[PDB]
């Protein structure tokens, strides 16, 4: 109901689009203040990666998720073809979906939202 | 022989290769200029080049 | 009436533009409007001669195209409101009235 | 703004060869025969002559409103400044731009062409031309291509009495083996109501009143 | 820069700049009138545009 | 080919309003007469949604007409993230 479930409002916002994916545009899609959460993979491994991304995020202030399984991360933010029903996604590994502007979808959000403020 | 043609220069993670967020604390250390045009964000990094300040996005540029 | 009305109408064909010009001025006639009409213009000859061979090749025979437009001209003296009237009865097709209000 | 008497009718020719070119091209397998502009002073009403006038109307008229507005925009009418209706065409028998497409979908099918070639003679026949003459030209069973009349009744061919008393369609089939020409020449009967044929009589024709 | 060398010579006027209407070939092309037609495609349309042959 | 998001959305949302589009044969028009996108991408594009039978195609004296199929009304309907 809440963390793991909200890939769902996630998914709202790769539909109205929204999803500044990877760090080069994570960055971007930071000073640009426009950045509003930023979900992170620590599966990285370059060190400097999530030392420098939580820099930019600390330098500003929008929002920290963790979740682990960077493969997943990018089959969350659409880094995949859909496939069939079973989902034979050859899936591209994303380590940093910053939800700019975010799904206006709303439901979840508010949850996550809350796990936003704490 | 054929021309050739040109290939993207690939320099893996230059995002990473361009703040300079370290010594604990909390500092960004930019290390390239953020190009001043408006349109162009303050993530916009004016490349240096061995003598010029150049804009990727636009052409803003600056020698010394 | 007041204003000072010309209708002009054009068309390709002689019949249906006649019938219609016969029409207004039939109208005019009766709702005890003065008509100066119809008018007939010089008729406009437009000719197009051209090869007939889609190549080059053969006697050089020419056929002559032509489109004749016939140009009609009705002055009446009255108001706007029964040049439409009577300019709004079926106009055939091909025939293009054209209603200019002068003073 | 102010566009010559001259450049005006010829602008009306073009519009009409161009809309009847692009009909004839879309509505080609609803049965398009022809169609007639009729400029009213509020629209610019377009009839379509067919004979599958369920299918150029389309589901709820779908397609006849996508025609309308794609001819609205391409053509620059004002909005809602052409209207595109769909009537039937009366006889098609008598139609030689209908015995033309039809022949040509007998053809495209497989059928033979000694067999669909008599059938439209015999259904223009029964329907009631004077004449009717069919040509078909092409490759139709060998390398070397070949003509082939299909005539009956009685055709006229010189003269003005033809353009008034012949209609005629030239139309292709696209075959495996190459093009296929269909001359259809079907002859009119003179018709005092002005219908089904010409209201003219023969120029030849005298009729003596019986004393 | 290859969109200022692409299409970069001018079609103010020139033959290959006028195309018929109807297929877009650039020869035998009748402008009288604003046909915009060529020479075969109006000897085929013709009738639809409205041009009678009496001479 | 390479058609940025904007101009891609951008007639793609104009085929879902009117259900039609046009083009003549001209590659370099540089602007469509009514979508903000040259006659090129126009073109292409209305190729593509065609390959894949998002609509249907008829060239006649110069221009392109497409229109939009049942297929079609559903691709863009869910393209467009917007009924
Ligand atoms: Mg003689
Ligand atoms: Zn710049
Ligand atoms: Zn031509």
């Amino acid at each position: 109901d809440l963390m793991t479930a909200l890939q769902l409002v996630m998914k709202k916002s790769s539909a109205h689009d929204g999803l500044v994916k990877g760090l080069r545009e994570a960055a971007k899609a930071i000073e640009k203040h426009a950045a509003q959460i930023c979900v992170l993979a620590e599966d990285c491994d370059q060190p400097d990666y999530v030392k420098l991304v939580k820099a930019l995020c600390a330098e500003h202030n929008v929002h920290l998720v963790t979740v682990p399984s960077a493969k997943t991360l990018g089959e969350w933010a659409g880094l995949c073809k859909i496939d069939s029903e079973g989902k034979a996604r050859k899936v591209v590994g994303c380590s940093c979906v910053v939800v700019k502007d975010y799904g206006e979808d709303s439901e979840g959000l508010h949850i996550v939202q809350e796990y936003v403020k704490s | 022989p054929k021309k050739q043609k040109h290939k993207h220069k690939k320099v893996k993670l230059a995002v990473l290769q361009f703040y300079k967020v370290d010594d604990a604390t909390g500092k960004v250390t930019r290390l390239r200029k953020e190009c001043p045009n408006a349109d162009c964000g303050a993530g916009t990094f004016m490349a240096n080049h061995f003598d010029r300040h150049y804009c990727g996005k636009c052409g803003l540029t600056y020698v010394y | 009436v007041q204003h000072r009305i010309r209708i002009t109408l054009s068309s390709k064909s002689v019949k249906n533009l006649e019938k219609v010009c016969s029409d207004l001025v039939k109208g005019a006639k009766e709702k005890q409007l003065k008509v100066k009409g119809p008018v007939r213009m010089p008729t406009k000859v437009l000719n197009i001669t051209t090869r007939k061979s889609p190549c080059g090749e053969g006697t050089n025979t020419w056929d002559r195209f032509e489109m004749r437009v016939h140009k009609r001209v009705i002055d009446l003296v009255s108001s706007p409101d029964v040049v439409k009237q009577i300019t709004s009865i079926t106009i055939e097709p091909g025939v293009e009235v054209e209603v200019t209000i002068s003073d | 703004t102010q566009i010559s008497k001259k450049k005006k009718f010829v602008s009306d020719g073009v519009f009409y060869a161009e809309l009847n070119e692009m009909l004839t091209r879309e509505l080609a397998e609803d049965g398009y025969s022809g169609v007639e502009v009729r400029v009213t002073p509020m629209r610019t009403e377009i009839i379509i002559r067919a004979t599958r006038t369920q299918n150029v109307l389309g589901e709820k008229g779908r397609r006849i409103r996508e025609l309308t507005s794609v001819v609205q925009k391409r053509f620059n009418f004002p909005e809602n400044g052409v209207e595109l209706y769909a009537e039937k065409v009366v006889n098609r028998g008598l139609c030689a731009i209908a015995q033309a497409e039809s022949l040509r979908y007998k053809l495209l099918g497989g059928l033979a062409v000694r067999r669909a070639c008599y059938g439209v003679l015999r259904f223009v026949m029964e329907s009631g031309a004077k004449g009717c003459e069919v040509i078909v030209s092409g490759k139709l069973r060998a390398q070397r291509a070949k003509s082939m009349k299909f005539k009956d009744g009685y055709m006229i061919s010189s003269g003005q009495p033809v353009n008034e008393y012949i209609d005629a369609a030239v139309r292709h089939v696209l075959l495996r083996q190459g093009v296929l020409g269909i001359k259809v020449k079907i002859m009119l009967d003179w018709d005092p109501k002005g219908k089904l044929g010409p209201t003219t009589p023969l120029p030849d024709l005298v009729t003596i009143h019986p004393p | 820069g290859h969109s200022n060398v692409w299409n970069s010579h001018p079609k103010n006027y020139g033959a290959g700049s006028r195309v018929c209407r109807v297929c877009g070939n650039s020869h035998g092309l009748i402008r009288k009138y604003g046909l915009m037609c060529c020479r075969q495609c109006f000897r085929s349309d013709a009738k639809d545009i409205g041009f009678i042959k009496y001479r | 080919m390479i058609i940025s998001k904007k101009n891609r959305n951008e007639i793609c949302k104009y085929l879902f309003q009117e259900g039609v589009l046009y083009a003549k044969k001209d590659y370099n028009l540089a602007k469509h007469p009514q979508i903000d996108v040259p006659n090129l991408q126009v073109i292409k594009l209305m190729q593509s949604f065609k390959s894949k039978e998002y609509v249907r195609e008829t060239f006649s004296w110069q221009h392109y007409y497409w229109y939009l199929t049942n297929d079609g009304i559903e691709f863009l309907r869910n393209f467009l993230n917007l009924p």
